[PDB]
């Protein structure tokens, strides 16, 4: 298990991303919560190699997957990446992502640093 | 609040079918316990809905907001599709009391403004003028439930 | 299946239920049962049509729909005193006075 | 056991007590016998129509039929309904 400061930071980080609204009081995470199934969208298995959602990212903090933070931030900047790879730039989930990894950076170096 | 869907994320595939004489509004209550109106159904119609796991419903008449049961109870819950099956609501009448049956009828032929000139008893006039109303029925059943 | 009965004479009307398949000297049992008159003093009749005593219900026309709780069919009863029935005789109900002009 | 009720025009309307307890005033009233002065027989007769009902329909998983109602006895039954509780 981790020391229950690092997994209670971590919560606290990735709480803040997800409960991030927009202006128009729209949640950015929203979307990003769960993947499509591979029979729902089978292209995006196909086109992504390793898939992963905020759900799947939650879990591998309750379940001490992640050991410092710099293993945090590689699996959003690869859920973020996914979704910038599999969706067009100028894409409203492609601008989303873009804001939410610069939510994760910011929201780190106030919630550590 | 205590009445509302769970957002569980969890499909779940529902009959709504509407045994009722009346037009029926289907009522969703959203995760915030805010009720919400969806397309009616006719009497005797049925449609297949896609809801999820935890969602809440409660039926009505479109047009008067009397309130109707739904499999003998108020309100509808589904659980999780026992292999691909679906969850039957029957939307039936309930045994209204005479008196409020009563009340239906006079409401449906006299305009409110009219309820005023019945010869009837002055507590009646409030009676007829207390219309049902699903926010009243939703504090009723909130009150119950905890209890 | 259920039927629902109003039977009636002169200005008396019993609410009772019984079976399609249930017979007429079954239903006469029952009015023995309250008005303690016996079987063989009582004739019942859809409409003004006597009633053979060992027909069902079902047989002379009560059913289902049509003898609902809610909207009961009539069974005319007579009786009989020294040896000489009474033509069925029914009372109507009361009339609902001219329906208002706001519930037009 | 059954009991009597009698309209205002005097119409005797004998109904399985079970049914009759279904209005709260007729649980009070209650040889076995109830004058109704302000209500006649149209009405009442009504009345023990929506007792038959109600004892048939309640705790029913059926499919439930409408109760009918005509236009010109509905202020009258209201009136009625309300005086019996039911």
């Amino acid at each position: 298990p981790n020391p229950p400061k690092l997994t209670k930071q971590m919560n606290a980080i990735i709480d803040t991303v997800i409960n991030y609204k927009d202006s128009s009081g729209r949640q950015l995470s929203e979307v990003f919560i769960q993947l499509p199934s591979r029979k729902e969208l089978p292209e995006y298995y196909e086109l992504i190699r390793k898939p992963v959602d905020f759900k799947k990212i939650k879990e591998r903090i309750r379940n001490h997957k992640y050991r410092s933070l710099g293993d945090l931030e590689k699996d959003v900047m690869l859920l973020c990446h996914n979704a910038q790879t599999f969706n067009l730039e100028g894409s409203q989930i492609y601008e989303d992502s873009i804001v939410l990894q610069s939510v994760f950076k910011s929201a780190r170096q106030k919630i550590a640093k | 609040p205590v009445l509302r869907s769970v957002n569980s994320r969890e499909p779940s595939q529902v009959i709504f079918c509407n045994r009722s004489p009346r037009v029926v509004l289907p009522v969703w209550l959203n995760f915030d316990g805010e009720p919400q109106p969806y397309p009616t159904l006719p009497p005797g119609t049925g449609r297949r809905i896609h809801s999820y796991r935890g969602h809440l419903w409660l039926f009505r008449d479109a047009g008067t907001h009397d309130g109707l049961l739904v499999n003998q109870t108020e309100l509808f819950v589904p659980s999780l599709n026992v292999d691909g099956q679906p969850i039957f609501a029957n939307i039936t009448l309930p045994v209204y009391t005479l008196k409020e049956r009563c009340l239906q009828v006079v409401r449906s032929l006299v305009k409110p403004e009219n309820y005023r000139r019945l010869d009837i008893v002055r507590s009646l006039y409030e009676d007829l003028e207390d219309h049902p109303n699903v926010q009243k029925d939703l504090e009723r059943l909130t009150q119950e439930r905890i209890a | 299946m259920d039927v629902f009965l109003m039977i009636r004479r002169h200005k008396t009307t019993i609410f009772t239920d019984a079976k399609e398949s249930s017979t007429v000297f079954e239903l006469k049992r029952i009015v023995e049962g309250i008005l303690k008159r016996p079987p063989d003093e009582q004739r019942l009749y859809k409409d003004d049509q006597l009633l053979d005593d060992g027909k069902t219900l079902g047989e002379c026309g009560f059913t289902s729909q049509t003898a609902r709780p809610q909207a009961p069919a009539t069974v005319g009863l007579a009786f009989r005193a020294d040896d000489t029935f009474e033509a069925l005789c029914i009372e109507p109900f009361s009339s609902p006075p001219e329906l208002p002009d706001v519930m037009k | 056991m059954y009991v009597k009720l009698i309209s205002s025009d005097g119409h005797e309307f004998i109904v399985k007590r079970e049914h009759a307890l279904t209005s709260g005033t007729i649980k009070a009233m209650l040889t076995n016998e109830v004058n109704f002065r302000e209500i006649p027989s149209h009405v009442l007769s009504k009345v023990c129509m929506y007792f038959t009902y109600k004892v048939r329909y309640t705790n029913s998983s059926t499919e439930i039929p409408e109760f009918p109602i005509a236009p010109e006895i509905a202020l009258e039954l209201l009136m009625a309904a309300n005086f019996l509780d039911c």
